[PDB]
RNA sequence: GCGCACGGCUCAGUAACACGUGCCUAACCUAACCUCGGGAGGGGGACACCCCCGGGAAACUGGGGUCAAUCCCCCAUAGGGGAAGGGCGCUGGAAGGCCCCUUCCCCGAAAGGGCUGGCGGCCGAUCCGCCGCCAGUCGCCCGAGGGUGGGGGCACGGCCCAUCAGGUAGUUGGCGGGUUAAAGGCCCGCCAAGCCGAAGACGGGUAGGGGCGGUGAGAGCCGCGAGCCCCGAGAUGGGCACUGAGACA
């Protein structure tokens, strides 16, 4: 589980720096899957400061 | 400030001389007072904002070098330089350890002028050319 | 001296609770807060990419008191506290006296606050991607 | 802020020693603490429409009382001398005026005067731009411009529109004008005004007011010209 | 955010501007509220709850991550303060005040935020919002006045003792300053010798003051002047500060 959740967390921070710069969409895009991807496994409380951060800065 | 070591409050003394107890044990806040704050002669002007009772703020200068020196003769006002304390006629301690009061000559860059403000209350030094 | 040092990751916002003994302890004892270490000390407890030296950040002692940055020195210090770092005040301008300690790190203090910092432009995994009691409950 | 019973005002409609050790407190609204009526107190005592205080409240938190075309929700606010006090479900309107028994009295009004309020000069300040605002017997102020505000003196006694916030007429204070008193033990007397010994301090000076010939004196600051023979607005 | 400085208790201190009556502040501050006139533009940040871990017996408390504001901060303009010169004008009994003009120095606002309805636009059921406008309503900032609360000042009135007769030396006043929201030996630098007293100083004793209460036919005497109301002071003794409109709570 310790391997999903890095490349999750790597995957959502690099939205994060994506959705600083503008791109909200593909931010976005990186947003939706990884919501895919820890809604099944269980991991969506897990990365519960990290989704809560992703969309305030999709919110912008 | 409203400090109980500076309070303002009225003496223990009759006029005759005697004494007289105390009415009140404590001494109130809206009596206090504060310590002084007038400034001091400085390589640069340095300026505190205080809040005050009611909510209120007064100007404090801390560190002062410029003072808003007028000509009376040529009714133009001057933002000259201060080089020293000439003399302080209320009390020379003042003029000795480089500390501006009202009344207090000051040798500007312009010449010699007396401070017309109260430099711990209103915050500038307005002086007025001899 | 027996620690329980608190290694929080940044970028995964989780911590992991190491307890230090005899060989790293005097690796410790003697640094001041905001201290960088290399993370190979770790590396019998962690494994930590090399681009990382974690942060010296507090800790607490024997009797529960925090470490203050604003107080040097390892010593014990009694406080007229107004502030977060060692009081949180119930009601506006109230100033309390607070025991605290000294940022120096000694014997006495039993858990150790430090985060990891990572190299810059680093963008790998984290240190730390979950917590151990987050991954107990999950399996379970 | 409390106000025991035994501290409030004497001439107020309420029993001083049966009731609680409590009265309802005016919230420092437009008028004086001795000289104005909370609208709890005139909604339970003066027109009895509420049996308590939670009543009361309700009453005015449905905004159905109107004081001076503003409606107040405040139950604590302050009532005074020469307030327009509408009852909107109902269509009632009374103008709170000195009375000669309950020294303050809810008299019915008809509806064309009730926009119409009679003040009183009592003093004038000068504004930034040179306009000058003129300060009335209830607080309220009007700013100005220099020549107009000129003359108008301290006093005088201006019918204000409160639909407008202008002034309808001037009622400069000269001998011969039909005055009533508003403060004091002569108050809810209305009569002319025929004599006055003008005195170092002029609120101060001692007035006479005739009807015929009851005359009746007070101060000069205890009376508020109502115009001529004929009073401009119903009071009585 | 607002309130908790109101309310409740008690009678140690106090013979005093404490209290009562009658006047002042032209020497002052005031959140909430009322009225009139004006304003609400631009840009940033942090900290809780929470999450991952704790430390500590408990009190309490540490680190990392993370969402906001009517939370905090900056910029602009309005406004504000000081010094100085002029004026028709205002208030008021009387201007060191207000207003207008000129010069400089200095400080320096705001929450267009919430709700309701209407319109339109962006966006998406992993969103259930965001944006522009309009109206209604509740709010925010500035100037002036009122209101309320408070700080201060004055005249007079109310105990006993001479087996207590001289007391006072910042003591009394002047000038210049500091501090204060504001006058003042309130404090400080200098100058003078004044200030109080037998119309009783000083010292001692007792006592919270008043509305009032008991008694007597009354004058009067007494305080059961405990309980109720108003003012004062205090919170184990003595001091000193934070916040705040307001406390030295
Ligand atoms: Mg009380
Ligand atoms: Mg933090
Ligand atoms: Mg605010
Ligand atoms: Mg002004
Ligand atoms: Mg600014
Ligand atoms: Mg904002
Ligand atoms: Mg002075
Ligand atoms: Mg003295
Ligand atoms: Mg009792
Ligand atoms: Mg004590
Ligand atoms: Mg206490």
């Amino acid at each position: 589980l310790e391997a999903v959740a890095a490349k999750l967390i790597t995957r959502l921070r690099e939205a994060e720096r994506l959705a600083l710069e503008g791109k909200t969409s593909e931010a976005k895009a990186i947003l939706k899957e990884v919501l895919k991807e820890a809604r099944e496994r269980g991991l969506e409380k897990s990365l519960r400061n990290l989704l809560l951060r992703v969309k305030a800065l999709l919110r912008r | 400030m409203k400090l109980g070591a500076f309070y303002k409050g009225g003496d223990l003394v009759k006029p005759s001389g005697g004494k007289k107890g105390r009415v009140r044990k404590t001494k109130k806040k809206a009596l206090g007072g504060g310590p002084p704050q007038i400034p001091k002669l400085g390589e640069e002007d340095i300026r505190y904002v205080e809040r005050v009772r009611g909510g209120n703020h007064k100007v404090r200068l801390r560190q002062a070098r410029y003072a808003n020196v007028y000509i009376p003769k040529e009714r133009r006002h001057v933002k000259a330089k201060i080089l020293s304390i000439v003399s302080s006629p209320s009390n020379p301690d003042y003029a000795r350890r480089n500390y501006i009061v009202k009344g207090a000559i000051i040798q500007t860059e312009v010449g010699k002028a007396v401070v017309t403000s109260r430099p711990g209350q209103d915050g500038v030094i307005n002086a007025v050319l001899i | 001296p027996t620690f329980k040092l608190v290694l929080s990751d940044p970028l995964s916002g989780k911590a992991r609770q190491f307890e230090i003994k005899d060989p790293l302890a005097q690796r410790f004892v003697g640094l001041r807060i905001g201290e960088e270490i290399d993370g190979t000390v770790l590396k019998e407890l962690i494994e930590l990419p090399k681009g990382v030296k974690i942060r010296i950040t507090g800790g607490s002692g024997v009797e529960g008191a925090p470490m203050h940055p604003g107080v040097p020195g390892p010593v014990k210090r009694y406080i007229l506290a107004d502030g977060p770092p060692g009081y949180r005040p119930r009601k506006r301008g109230m100033r309390k006296k607070k025991l605290v300690r000294g940022d120096t790190i000694t014997d006495s203090i039993v858990q150790i606050n430090a985060v990891l910092v990572y190299p810059e432009g680093y963008s790998g995994p984290p240190a730390i991607p979950l917590g151990a009691k987050e991954l107990e409950k999950l399996k379970g | 802020v409390h106000l025991r019973k035994s501290l409030a005002p004497y001439w107020w409609p309420i029993p001083r020693k049966a009731g609680g050790v409590w009265a309802v407190r005016p919230s420092t609204g437009p008028h004086s603490l001795e000289y104005s009526l909370p609208l709890a107190v005139v909604v339970r005592d003066v027109l009895r429409y509420a049996k308590t205080l939670r009543e009361a409240r309700y009453i005015i938190s449905r905004g159905y009382i109107k004081v001076d075309g503003v409606v107040r929700k405040d139950y604590k606010f302050p009532i005074g001398l020469m307030d327009v006090v509408e009852i909107v479900p109902t269509g009632e309107i009374y103008r709170v005026v000195p009375d000669e028994a309950k020294y303050y009295d809810l008299k019915p009004i008809p509806s064309s005067e009730a926009a119409l309020k009679p003040l009183r000069v009592e003093g004038k300040t000068a504004v930034s731009g040179g306009r000058i605002q003129l300060h009335f017997h209830d607080g309220r102020n009007l700013i100005l411009p220099p020549d107009v505000g000129r003359q108008i003196k301290t006093f005088d006694t201006v019918v204000y529109d409160l639909e407008n916030k202008a002034i309808k007429t001037h009622l400069p204070l000269r001998l011969g004008q039909l005055a009533v008193v508003t403060h004091g033990g002569n108050i809810g007397f209305v009569g002319q005004f025929f004599e006055v010994v003008w005195t170092l301090k002029r609120r101060q000076s001692v007035v006479a007011l005739r009807k015929g010939e009851e005359v009746r004196r007070t101060i000069l600051d205890y009376i508020m010209v109502i115009g001529t023979e004929a009073p401009v607005v119903k009071i009585s």
